[PDB]
């Protein structure tokens, strides 16, 4: 009431109708919001007094019955003793026993459990009020079927999805993800609450992937004409850009953000903060303050654009709440969890692909052929020979029908001339090149959940790394003691 | 309670909130409304006295700070650790509904004292009627004994 | 390729290792010393540091040489034959520890290959020159002089034994170290003392042994002065701007200028405070150092001073040193990236932070964190105490567990404190009654001169400007793969004509006064600190609540804390009940501190309000209310003083024009890149200057807050001492009273609040920063863009007739429209609260806690690879655990807790009445008819206490035993029962079950001695899975037992019905969550297995009900492509399998339809075959985040194909058929458990009958 009375005091006042109408698509918006926090005051009171109805119960009823039924225990002992001692059919030994087995001690009587009284006073109401929460303005889930493709919103708001049949669904990161080839292609998500407006939070989450190579293309895009947001390409990264119906700007240059290569875009607007925050991976990129930021309302429809540019989206998400540094690095660390191997690009790793060799210590030297004394090994190139080409890998299987790389995956490592395959030799430790196939080494491949596009090869329980420095040289041996670090037996394979 | 709650409301358009139950309830002009948004009042004292809002900037700010601050108040909540766990207790739970609201805070009183404290009316148990009947004295052997 | 020699103080000289020295500071004034070669070029003279020091000196006195360390003198020490062998011996195994690890070695090498360059300023260009005294070093022969080459000297220590140093030679006021040449370095260092640090900025919980002060690594600081002279050897210890310190107010601390060097040596958050602009500074004044270094290597031809040397020889030499590019013809030039590797490896490669962490050795936090007085090492050559691997912490004693080996209350056993009779601290004086302040507890606030300000320079724009960016960064891991440990030091021999000049600079040192008195009236942390402390001889003090009574009396100590608190501290009761009067107060102090109130109206999570009382810091914050004062006027009133921010505007950009057409394109983007790079500049001197200035402010009030604690918890056991003592005799034998178990309540209470304390500090800090210091160098940033927009438009115009400008315009307005956001970690850098932690190594049970406590198995008790032991009813199944003395929970306050994964078999059909009645316990600690038990009677699993007194309480959670299908009856679930002053509450499975009170417990006393065996009336086939016991000396909170018990839960394998891994070739019985009390049977005549309703128990016992799980087909799991391991037989998650089942005598495959209309599709179950029109691999997958025994059987049509079918379900006639309905449903954010997708295999197991 308070804020209608300034409304319509202020509707008095040299504003034009648009204004106007601007101030009452606000003012809406904005007592939603004060809505949806009685809502939030209304189930934290209800909780802070059901959890002070149980501990009522736990601390001032509970003592009362364990005191009544102690002293109708007492009773209940005495006539049970009464009555074994009356009865003479039986020994002294045995009615001892008898009598020491049929006792009611005070855990007889104790019943009290937290668990089953919150369990207790929980209705189907709640339950389905628990069922029905989702904090979720949109939550996009793409399902290939059979020569069928779905994409709709399993957030349970029903936002109008329309998209062209142009667009296809690929295997991303974890599970199907639109790809945009053809150019000009649109998708568009209808929501009301996406018409954002001066006082409500939200955050925009998704994987992305472009293939490209560098003018500034739209990407996302919520512009009302001039009010909104929106998310686009520039040079080498991206570009976050919000503007107000106010002419205030805040435009973030969100920097290495390079083509063929995954990333997931956080961006968080917090107006109970006055906060922007924007996360690339696991890492927070961009903490700005928008304060001078106003009354953001914009259209109702969320559009996608390719703008001639093949584009991956994943797992496109919008939540109507801002979220937190650690929900944000557990989403992007769970999201991989997917016992999928991949490559520096982000993608699955796939058998029988040329593939480039690095070690984690040196992210960009390629493993590169040494020969010596008659043997042929792989090591680091030196820092006077740089342009020497790197060598080229393949991973072979038992079963030539997989694919894809996953955890605990045995296998063979194959060099790309004379058909090369991995062997260990038991005189230096170290690793060597054969000519025989039956001669190589089923080595097993794994991954850090921490380190997700980085691989390592186990050969019975011992890591294969990076040997000190040797005469400018660092050969891959299977390492068994601790002077090697421990993030030196961590590969990596660039697709080549 | 219900006192409280009833003062909480008003019928008139041109009212202005207040602290002060006793001056709410004894308010001739019958302006005053009883709340307990200290945020909010602040807020509103302090643009008090100011120039009047006739931009939409100016109107854009004082209402997402109204917002922000109603938002601050109606949430507030402290952790204690009670019997049963840890309890979000409502700060604001002793201005509305005059419960515990002598002195201090509602959560030092809730607190110091019980939940118990929160009714009005405790100690309302009652032992039922107990009736456990004794074993009725025929000779058995060891088993049958024990299976009875 | 390094080798440590073995010497002795008394071996003859044989003028090859133990050799007779004149140092280069003698001057050629005779006075030769007794040298030992402990490696190639470096010596050591076991002899006091004694050139530019008075004799008079080294005695304590009312001067003092710095003023910001605590001096210890000690002139007798180093006067014997015997002190000086010992010396030797323990610089002897300093340098074996050091050369232990390769980074040690890398530096050695690095030391030892870094010979100093041939020729100072005084040099011709063209030719060498050794007759230096920089360079070589005279040796007596007779008992005829000789010249030697060094790079090292190793001294004593000088006047004071803890302050190290180390010292080049200059000639004229021209270092030859800081030209790029290099030369000798003299090193004063004593390793017997040591300086002892703290860490309040570091977390660790409510721990007991922490933030207790710990003693540094002689080796970590013989390192430190080690890479201070390898960083003079290559001749890169240049002088740029130093931090100057602003002493113009009396809070300030006055301290000489710190040089960016050494913060460059520290390492960590330290080099951040060298602005950017700096960093420039110093790296172009390198490189131009080298560049001359590399035209003198180029222009040399021969050799004048001596003949013999080689110089070819000499010039590889060099050449590897510096790491030049040798071209063809035979000139040597500098390759940028070489020597960019080279210089960040040299400076922000060996640090003291990277070679801590490397070593596994504790360290200061920061170059400008607080430093308690040193101690002395009672004995460095001891294998028990010290040693060369492991250095303090020992790993065998138990020692190496967050550096427990450094910490002051725990190696107590190690060190000897010094006496304040010797110790000089350069003390401020500040008289109205005067107080008397150390210099190192003041506020460390820089000078706006210790920052440049090269922003605000023009800068020249070209075709070729390289935007040059310097990290403060060098990956550790690239250095240790770098060292080589194999090839040998091709060193030339060091002998060479005898030194013939003597020209050398010897500093003079002069003390100057140790008190310095000023005058003021404002009672700020200082006073209120001193306030809260009293007199060793006053034995009877009282509480006040007022500062200023506190202040002038001494029998009163002032106190931030409730009234109540003060009350009840005040109050004198009667001696029966002194310990529950001594119980309240220490809970009611613990209470006091970790008074914390969230906060949410600031982007400071929590907020103390006990701080403006305790030290009234800044704005008189002990007045009013401290947390409206700060809601009301942010996070500045806590400053002591707000500081000036130097922001430079920064200059245009002066673009040159070329015609082109070509080169006029490349000039824009380099000055758009240059753009960039002076936001980068600005952020990082804005940055800088909030580590200076307003972080120090911050850490001195942290400092000041953990003082104060510590203050009232010093005050609280003085009272309680005092009134336990002024008791009679009788009286006190009466009352039972453990000061140690007080004590560590109050440090762990202590340790929670400056947890609290630190948390709220760092936010308010950073709050400060982002919020007081980033807008305003963001608008200046602004202006300086609309600055250089409108400059390249108008040179756009200027130049419009060469180069579709209209393009570049845009481009321009797009780049400059955009802002570069600020990155704060840019420029920075399992709860660990357990006592025991059972764990499973090599078919053994061990204690990873590293309290070092006795695990004893006996071969009655069966283990697994899966950390599961089965306690059996055999008298030879027990396991004894015997913990440490000192590590155990508290006897008094209680406050511990325990948790594990238990599994217990089903209950016998037969023996009922036996299961029910019997109680016996599982897990025992009673030593005296007192401790804690855990038991299991019939149904419940009960944990007791029974104190000295013979008072029992007991908490215990019973599972239903009427349900159909239990989650608990036979499968591993997890138990926590946590202990503290009031409540024993015990979870199950995270959620809280039970809880009882305990607050008329008296005292419990610890056995020691934890027995896992099956002990009391149980029956021949009684056993008992546990896995995972850990207990830990704290109250665990509902929040953290949830949280680990989800990690304890996640596993890379799946879990059967009973919680075990899910084995392949195994026989199982189909499971449906959803639908409980149905199962699957092969129909006689149609191919479709049909849902059959479950059996029950009505056999003779009412009081026990559920349904038969053994009913049904008997499913197997099989292999698909046999592509992973054969010793690995487990099931993991998203595995590609065939589920077959067992009809009559053999085995049959389910498979599905290609195509099909309905949703919900009927399976075909047929044996083993080969078909074109239908689908066998079966995915099994894991869908439910939070922990769960219910899996998911989705169809693929192949392993490598993108199609998927649909998931394996029971849908109602209920009828097991594939749905395509569950795949939307099964990716809800609230994913529903009770679907019908939900399976679970349940084996035959021991523990279930019938």
């Amino acid at each position: 009431q308070i804020i209608q009375n300034k409304l319509q005091d202020l509707f008095k006042a040299d504003i034009s109708m648009d204004k106007l109408n601007l101030m009452n698509l606000a003012t809406e918006k904005t007592f939603i919001d004060l809505s949806n926090e009685s809502q939030i005051a209304i189930n934290n009171i209800n909780d802070f007094l059901n959890k002070s109805a149980i501990c009522v119960f736990d601390t001032n009823i509970y003592p009362k019955f364990i005191s009544f039924m102690e002293q109708c225990i007492n009773s209940v002992n005495s006539n049970v003793t009464a009555f074994i001692q009356k009865c003479t059919n039986i020994t002294e030994d045995e009615k001892l026993q008898l009598i020491k087995l049929n006792t009611f001690m005070n855990i007889d009587f104790e019943f009290f459990d937290i668990q089953s009284i919150k369990d207790l006073i929980t209705s189907e109401t709640d339950l389905i009020k628990e069922e029905k929460e989702s904090d979720y303005n949109l939550f996009l889930f793409t399902l290939q079927e059979d020569n069928n493709k779905v994409i709709e919103d399993i957030s349970g708001k029903n936002t109008l999805v329309k998209y062209s049949d142009s667009i296809s669904l690929v295997y991303g990161v974890n599970g199907d993800a639109l790809y945009l080839k053809e150019p000009d292609e649109s998708v568009s998500f209808s929501n009301k609450a996406f018409e954002n407006g001066l006082t409500n939070s939200f955050s925009i989450c998704f994987w992305l992937r472009n293939l490209g190579e560098i003018i500034t293309s739209k990407l996302i895009e919520n512009k009302a004409d001039n009010c909104g947001w929106e998310i686009y390409f520039e040079n080498n990264g991206l570009v976050f850009s919000i503007v107000d119906c106010n002419g205030n700007e805040e435009n973030i240059y969100l920097s290495d953000v390079i083509s063929k290569n995954w990333y997931y875009i956080s961006i968080s607007i917090d107006r109970l903060r006055n906060q922007l925050l924007i996360f690339i991976n696991d890492k927070l990129i961009a903490n700005q303050s928008i304060e001078q930021i106003l009354n953001i309302y914009s259209s109702n429809t969320i559009s996608l654009v390719n703008e001639n540019n093949p584009i991956y989206i994943e797992g496109l998400s919008i939540l109507n709440r801002s979220i937190t540094s650690e929900e944000v690095v557990n989403n992007y660390f769970s999201y991989l969890n997917n016992s999928y191997i991949r490559d520096i690009s982000g993608e699955r790793l796939e058998y029988n692909k040329t593939y480039e060799l690095y070690n984690y210590v040196f992210p960009e030297n390629s493993l590169y052929e040494v020969t010596e004394n008659n043997n042929i090994y792989l090591s680091i190139k030196d820092t006077n020979n740089l342009n020497i080409q790197g060598a080229k890998f393949k991973l072979i299987n038992i079963d030539a029908n997989k694919q894809y790389v996953q955890k605990w995956d045995e296998g063979v490592v194959c060099l790309l001339d004379e058909e090369k395959y991995v062997d260990i030799s038991s005189e230096n430790n170290r690793i060597q090149l054969v000519n025989s196939k039956d001669t190589a080494k089923r080595i097993i491949f794994n991954n850090d959940i921490f380190m997700p596009n980085c691989l390592t090869f186990a050969y019975n329980n011992k890591y294969l790394s990076l040997s000190l420095r040797d005469r400018n040289y660092n050969w891959m041996i299977c390492n068994n003691n601790d002077n090697i670090p421990k993030a030196a037996h961590l590969w990596a394979l660039k697709g080549i | 309670p219900i006192n409280y709650l009833q003062a909480q409301n008003t019928n008139n358009e041109k009212f202005s909130l207040s602290s002060d139950f006793v001056e709410v309830v004894s308010s001739k002009d019958k302006s005053l409304v009883y709340s307990f948004l200290s945020n909010v009042m602040f807020y509103l004292d302090s643009i008090k006295d100011n120039s009047p809002i006739d931009t939409d900037k100016k109107y854009y700010l004082w209402l997402r700070e109204i917002f922000r601050n109603y938002s601050f108040d109606i949430t507030a909540t402290q952790e204690i650790n009670t019997d049963c766990g840890i309890n979000k207790v409502v700060t604001w739970f002793g201005k509305a509904l005059n419960i515990l609201n002598t002195s201090d805070s509602f959560v030092e009183e809730f607190q110091n004292l019980g939940p118990i404290s929160l009714i009005n009316k405790k100690e309302n148990l009652s032992m039922p009627i107990i009736e456990i009947y004794g074993i009725p004295m025929l000779g058995l052997p060891l088993n049958d004994l024990n299976e009875k | 390729p390094v080798t440590i020699n073995n010497f002795n103080y008394n071996d003859p000289i044989d003028n090859n290792n133990i050799i007779m020295m004149e140092p280069p500071f003698a001057r050629g004034t005779g006075r030769y010393y007794k040298a030992f070669k402990i490696t190639d070029r470096i010596w050591i003279i076991p002899e006091r540091y004694t050139f530019g020091y008075k004799p008079e000196d080294f005695n304590k006195s009312s001067g003092i040489f710095n003023r910001d360390v605590c001096e210890y003198y000690d002139p007798d020490y180093l006067n014997t034959n015997d002190k000086k062998n010992i010396f030797l011996q323990t610089m002897i195994k300093l340098f074996n520890r050091i050369k232990s690890k390769p980074l040690g070695e890398k530096l050695l090498e690095m030391i030892i290959n870094g010979i100093p360059y041939l020729g100072d300023r005084r040099v011709p260009l063209e030719e060498f020159n050794t007759n230096i005294a920089s360079v070589t070093v005279n040796k007596l022969i007779s008992n005829r002089k000789k010249g030697i080459f060094a790079n090292l000297i190793i001294f004593g220590p000088g006047p004071v034994l803890n302050e190290n140093e180390t010292i080049d030679i200059g000639i004229q006021n021209h270092f030859a170290s800081r030209e790029g040449f290099g030369g000798i370095m003299q090193m004063k260092f004593c390793p017997e003392y040591v300086s002892v640090f703290n860490n309040v900025q570091e977390n660790k919980g409510a721990s007991i042994f922490n933030r207790r002060g710990y003693f540094s690594d002689p080796a970590l600081i013989l390192m430190h002065q080690l890479i201070y002279v390898l960083h003079g050897l290559y001749g890169i210890k240049v002088d740029d701007l130093p931090i100057v310190p602003n002493e113009k107010k009396f809070f300030m601390q006055s301290t000489d200028a710190i040089q960016a060097e050494e913060l460059y040596t520290f390492g960590g958050q330290d080099p951040s405070i060298i602005t950017p602009s700096t960093d420039k500074s110093i790296y172009d004044k390198v490189l131009q150092n080298f560049r001359g270094i590399v035209d003198r290597l180029n222009k040399v031809l021969v050799c004048i001073s001596d003949p013999n040397i080689n110089i070819n020889i000499y010039k590889n030499k060099f050449k590897d040193k510096y790491k030049f590019v040798e071209d063809s013809e035979g000139k040597y030039s500098i390759d940028v990236e070489s020597f960019d590797k080279l210089y960040k490896s040299l400076m922000f490669g060996f640090t003291e932070t990277n070679i801590a962490e490397n070593y596994k050795i504790k360290t200061r936090a920061s170059y400008f964190s607080d430093s308690l007085p040193p101690v002395k090492i009672k004995n460095l050559l001891d294998n028990e105490i010290y040693t060369i691997e492991e250095g303090f912490n020992i790993s065998d004693k138990d020692m190496e567990k967050e550096y427990r080996g450094q910490n002051k209350a725990i190696n107590k056993q190690a060190y000897e404190e010094i006496s304040k009779e010797h110790l000089a601290v350069y003390k401020i004086q500040m008289c109205k009654i005067c107080i008397d302040v150390d210099n190192e507890d003041l506020f460390f606030i820089a000078d706006k001169n210790s920052f440049s300000d090269d922003l605000s320079k023009n800068e020249r724009i070209e075709y070729n400007t390289q935007s040059n960016y310097i990290e403060n960064d060098f990956p550790i891991n690239e250095l240790i793969l770098d060292t080589d440990l194999i090839s040998k030091i091709e060193l030339p021999s060091e002998n060479t004509e005898s030194l013939t000049d003597f020209n050398v600079d010897v500093p003079v040192y002069e003390k100057q006064p140790a008190i310095k008195k000023i005058f003021t009236d404002e009672n700020t942390i200082f006073q209120y600190l001193y306030s809260q402390t009293f007199p060793l001889d006053i034995r009877d003090i009282s509480l006040t609540s007022s500062f200023d009574d506190a202040l002038l009396f001494s029998n009163k100590v002032y106190s931030f804390f409730s009234m109540d608190y003060i009350k009840t501290a005040n109050k004198v009761v009667e001696a029966g009940l002194f310990a529950g009067w001594v119980k309240q107060i220490v809970n009611d102090f613990v209470i006091e501190a970790n008074k914390s109130n969230t906060m949410d109206k600031i982007a400071i999570s929590l907020i103390v309000p006990y701080i403006g009382l305790a030290l009234n810091v800044g704005n008189e914050t002990a007045k009013g209310n401290f947390e409206n004062a700060f809601e009301i006027a942010g996070a500045s009133i806590l400053l002591e003083f707000i500081p000036e921010l130097l922001i430079p505007v920064v200059g245009a950009f002066l673009l040159e024009s070329y015609d082109n057409k070509n080169k006029i394109i490349k000039t824009i983007d380099n000055a758009l890149t240059k753009r960039n790079e002076k936001w980068s500049d600005m952020y990082g001197l804005i940055v800088a200057q909030w580590l200076s200035t307003v972080n120090t402010q911050f850490y001195t009030i942290k400092e000041g807050m953990y003082k104060a604690l510590n203050y009232q918890a010093q005050a609280l056991e003085e009272i309680i001492k005092y009134r336990y003592n002024i008791y009679s005799e009788k009286e006190k034998s009466n009352i039972n009273i453990d000061f140690n178990d007080i004590n560590s309540k109050l440090n762990e209470g202590i340790n929670q609040a400056i947890d609290n304390i630190n948390n709220f500090i760092n936010g308010c800090s950073v709050s400060y920063l982002m919020k007081k210091m980033i807008p305003l160098a963001v608008e200046k940033l602004l202006d300086f863009d609309n600055t250089l927009k409108k400059n390249l438009l108008n040179y756009i115009d200027e130049n419009k007739l060469y180069l579709s400008a209209e393009y570049e315009k845009s481009k321009v307005n797009k780049y400059l429209k955009t802002i570069m956001p600020f990155d704060l970690s840019i420029y920075t850098n399992i709860l660990n609260n357990i006592i025991l932690n059972l764990r499973y190594k090599d078919n053994n049970l061990i204690d990873l806690s590293g309290y070092g406590a006795k695990v004893e198995v006996y071969d009655g008790v069966e283990l697994n690879d899966k950390n599961q032991f089965k306690l059996t009813s055999s008298a030879n199944s027990k396991i004894r655990v015997t913990q440490n003395q000192n590590i155990i929970f508290n006897s008094v306050f209680l406050d511990f807790s325990v948790s594990f994964w238990i599994r217990i078999p089903k209950y016998k059909n037969d023996g009922i009445q036996n299961y029910i009645h019997n109680e016996y316990t599982i897990i025992n600690c009673m030593k005296n008819n007192s401790g804690w038990k855990i038991s299991i009677r019939g149904n419940r699993i009960i944990w007791t206490l029974i104190d000295i007194n013979g008072k029992t309480k007991s908490v215990f959670f019973e599972y239903n035993i009427r349900e159909d299908i239990s989650e608990y009856i036979n499968r591993w679930f997890f138990v926590t029962i946590t202990n503290n002053l009031n409540n024993a509450k015990i979870y199950i499975n995270g959620k809280l079950e039970s809880n009882t009170d305990i607050k008329d417990i008296r005292e419990v006393i610890a056995n020691g001695e934890i027995i896992f065996k099956l002990d009391g009336d149980i029956d021949r086939t009684q056993f008992i899975w546990m896995k995972y016991f850990s207990i830990f000396n704290t109250e665990l909170s509902q929040s953290n037992i949830e949280e680990r018990y989800k990690i304890q839960s996640y596993s890379e394998y799946l879990k059967d019905f009973w919680g075990n891994p899910l084995m392949y070739n195994k026989e199982y019985y189909m499971f449906n969550a959803g639908n409980k009390n149905s199962y699957i049977k092969l129909k006689k005549d149609s191919p479709v297995g049909e849902i059959l309703t479950r059996s029950k128990y009505n056999q003779n016992s009412k009081y026990i009900n559920y349904r038969d799980l053994y009913i049904g087909e008997k499913f197997i799991i099989r292999r698909k492509s046999n592509s992973q391991s054969i010793n690995d037989d487990i099931v993991r998650k998203e595995d590609y399998i065939y589920l077959d089942f067992f009809n009559l005598n053999q085995e049959w495959r389910v498979y599905t339809y290609k195509y099909f209309k309905k949703e919900e599709e009927k399976l075909f179950l047929a044996p083993i075959s080969d078909s074109d029109e239908f689908y066998n691999t079966i995915q099994i997958k894991e869908y439910d985040e939070q922990p769960t025994y219910s899996c998911q059987l989705l169809f693929k049509k192949d392993e490598e194909s993108t199609d998927e079918i649909g998931l394996i379900g029971i849908h109602r006639k209920d009828y097991f058929c594939i749905s395509k309905w569950y795949l939307k449903e099964v990716k809800r954010k609230p994913y529903n458990l009770k679907l019908g997708c939900n399976w679970q295999f349940i084996p035959k197991d021991e523990g279930w009958t019938e």
